[PDB]
RNA sequence: AAAUAGGCGGCCGUGGACGAGGGCUCGGGUAGAAGACCCGG
RNA sequence: CGGCCGCCGAGACCCCGGCGCACGGAGUGAUCGGGUAGGCGGGCGUGCCGGUGGCGUAGAAGCCGGGCCG
RNA sequence: CCGAUAGCGAACUAGUACCGUGAGGGAAAGCUGAAAAGCACCCCGGGAGGGGGGUGAAAAGAGCCUGAAACCGGGCGGCGAUAGGAGGGUGCGGCCCGAAAGGAAUGAGCCUCCCCGAAGGAAACCGCGGCGACGCGGGAGUACGAGGGGAGGGGACCGGGGUUGCACCGUCCGUCUUGAAACACGGGGCAGGGAGUUCGCGGCCGUGGCGAGGUUAAGGGGGUUAAGCCCCGUAGCCGCA
RNA sequence: GGACGCUAAGCCGCCCGGUGGAUGGCUCGGCUCGGGGCGCCGACGAAGGGCGUGGCAAGCUGCGAUAAGCCCCGG
């Protein structure tokens, strides 16, 4: 109906198309790294999350019982 | 077609040449020089060039050729091949002209003009295991003569 | 899409109708009701029948610019004209209200509005 | 004519002329287009974008002609391609002009022109 | 070819009439890369 | 250098109409009009499909050159 | 879905030609016309080439349907051997043509009169001042003014195109850059090719259905030539704490 | 003095002929999908490959010196 190309048009001679410079768009370094890109990591490779809180961590605990002994009532 | 219109069996005589292996540059100088003369005069002009006693000036190209005796521009050459080739056309034009009922010995050359045809191409070696184009250009050239008028 | 425009014609016929009333009798309510309809579907009224029973002045004319959503309790006698009713809902205003009627026959009830309160 | 004021203004516009409608250099480069077919400025060296002196008027909103002149030929008549006898109906010498197409056979065309003169419709050329 | 493009003296004109100057030609150079220049015919 | 006087001289500023935008319903704006990065919104063109309605040797498309409109 | 510088490398003697010790690498080349009637016979040409004439169309006459641009030759129109260039833009002259699609002959460029009339706003001469330059009063917001309206005269170009002179202005294009006309980078010229796509998941939004519920997946039955649409299936998910 | 009295070479536009192979129409080909089939064969000497073979044969295709083929049955 609409396509991505339709929305870009052929544009202003931006030659990037909504991501500013054409030198920060050439690969995966540009993203800051591929995937999540460390969290509990000692380097601050990804420093700050995607929310303002910086970074939010994982590896806290509390047991789950075996599925057979549990019941969550209805 | 022909490049200039012909009323061939009653006011013109024509001939044309196809795929003559001859320089374009040399064709330009001859066509330009022969135009406006009579057929007889054209015969005369060719016969002196072939003897190598009448240079035809280049006035359409001018590069890398000395100057020649007296008047007109210095650069010029003897287009021997071209002069021999056109002579054959002239003989044909005349012969056609006898059949048609035209006088064969008074026609003036209104129009003569030369055309860059296909290019016969190939290779000759140059250094470093490289091959370079070795070409001869093939030219078509037309001639149209028209009867005297006043 | 990702930009407004209703494609239900019935809605559009109704929004045009509100405007004619607004210029001619020069009153405010119909003009307010048309804007509410113009707002998104998720910004269209969602009115519960227990929420009718909890808030509303008895005996008066309720206008709802969305859908009325039943399987509750109601016993408050108010007469509702609205853009949509649920099937369940529609039975309940006949039997514990005034009655269910469409929002387009309210033109007939008050041609310029008296005593009517918009309920979001 | 159409009007006196309209006849002046269309003449004033033709004579003045509107932009080139091909940005910068085109005599020198057939690489860049034909004098039709305006391309948006895509330079950073673009003297035309800045609105330089000695390089011409830039296409702007302003250049738009009066509504009467716009969307029509300047004698106010609205063009209809007519390929057949049925299409011809519902034209009027009051606001329409008719265009005969190249394609049209002579047999249908005899019928198109004869009805068209009867209608009072003005035509490209005689008949 | 100083465009303030100069001066003097002499020579000339007046497809489809007639044709003054001039070259190409020839024999050699005082001349000379081509050409030019010069001289004899 | 210190006074003084008359003029020249911008897309400014003024002024007439037109045009867009904003606002007004199912004319109004002293307090509207530059524009890269970037966001937003509208239209055109291209191939094929489907539906609908037409055209062709009494001359299609394409090509070339010219006119006209936006 | 694609269509012969595309889709298989390959639509046509192709994994052929071809290269490399080998392993292995790897192209290009589609189209006469209804029927070949694929040109007898004749002139010329050393000539088998080509030309003249006869060849339904031959501008279908032999990789021949159509036949673009760059480019080459001649010609036409303009300019041109004492005068200056990012090659032009805008105004105004010259020369050049213009059958058509434009506007106008039911009146074109053009000319003339009358009037309205924005912003603006003189002159002659007079008077009085000022060292004078010149100001002030009256003339006078007048004369005058863009633009518009109406009427009239004339009767075929005008627009528009080609080129060129004059006045004025004008240091390409794209990218890089804080700054580009650049001694920063890239471009011989033209044509063709040539770069935002699919899937999953998450977060947004618009529309639409239904509603305290909503939605069915897989499958077979069914229907049909097949199939989609139509009905069954609620497995299972989500919300209702 | 100014005048077209002769301004060649050349510049620009257009025109005509050639060059070139783009463009449109054309397609006995690709490509993808759905259904069904094929679903093994060989020392009882396979597949694959080579070289010949046709009146004229350059390649391809088909065959094996019984050489673009031979025989039998049914259609």
């Amino acid at each position: 109906m609409i396509r991505r190309r339709k929305k870009v048009r052929k544009l202003r001679g931006s030659h990037t198309h909504g991501w500013g410079c054409k030198k920060k768009h050439r690969g995966g370094g540009s993203k800051g790294g591929r995937g999540m890109a460390g969290t509990g990591k000692r380097n601050k490779s990804k420093w700050t999350w995607t929310i303002k809180y910086a970074p939010d961590h994982l590896g806290k605990r509390g047991f789950s019982r075996p599925p057979e002994v549990q019941r969550e009532v209805r | 077609g022909y490049s200039f219109q012909n009323f061939d069996p009653k006011r013109m005589a024509r001939a044309s040449a196809r795929d003559l292996r001859i320089s374009p540059k040399l064709a330009v100088e001859v066509c330009r020089e022969l135009r406006g003369m009579m057929l007889n005069d054209a015969l005369r002009y060719l016969d002196d060039v072939i003897a190598l006693k009448r240079p035809v000036p280049l006035k359409r190209y001018n590069d890398s050729q000395g100057h020649k005796p007296g008047k007109g521009f210095g650069p010029g050459r003897y287009p021997v091949k071209v002069a021999k080739a056109i002579k054959k056309v002239l003989l044909n034009v005349k012969n056609n002209a006898v059949q048609k009922g035209l006088d064969p010995d008074k026609l003036k050359i209104i129009h003569i003009a030369a055309h860059k045809g296909p290019v016969l191409r190939g290779w000759y070696p140059r250094a470093f295991g490289r091959a370079t184009p070795f070409n001869e250009q093939t030219t078509h050239i037309e001639v149209v003569v028209e009867e005297i008028r006043r | 899409m990702k930009r407004t425009g209703p494609t239900d014609p019935n809605l559009r016929r109704l929004i045009r109708y509100l405007r004619k009333k607004s210029n001619e009798y020069g009153v405010k309510i119909w003009k307010d009701v048309a804007w509410r309809l113009e707002r998104p579907r998720r910004q269209r009224a969602e009115v519960n029948v227990s929420k009718i029973n909890r808030y509303a002045n008895d005996g008066e004319m309720i206008v709802v610019p969305g859908s009325v959503l039943g399987a509750g309790k109601l016993e408050k006698k108010v007469i509702v004209a609205a853009w949509k009713f649920s099937e369940t809902a529609r039975r309940k205003i006949i039997e514990a209200g005034g009655e269910a009627i469409t929002i387009e026959e309210l033109i007939e009830r008050n041609p310029t509005g008296s005593g009517v309160r918009i309920m979001e | 004519e159409k009007e006196f004021k309209r006849l002046l203004r269309v003449r004033a516009r033709l004579k003045r002329k509107k932009p080139r409608f091909l940005r910068q250099e085109w005599w020198r480069y057939p690489k860049f287009k034909n004098d039709p077919k305006w391309r948006r400025p895509k330079g950073i060296d673009s003297k035309m974008r800045l609105k330089l002196k000695g390089k011409p008027r830039s296409p702007s909103i302003g250049w738009s002609s009066p509504k009467l002149v716009r969307g029509l030929h300047p004698s106010g008549y609205e063009e209809v391609l007519v390929h057949n006898v049925k299409e011809l109906e519902a034209l009027d010498p009051k606001r329409q002009a008719a265009r005969i197409a190249h394609t049209v056979g002579k047999k249908k065309r005899i019928e198109i022109i004869k009805r068209a003169e009867e209608l009072g419709i003005k035509v490209l050329n005689p008949r």
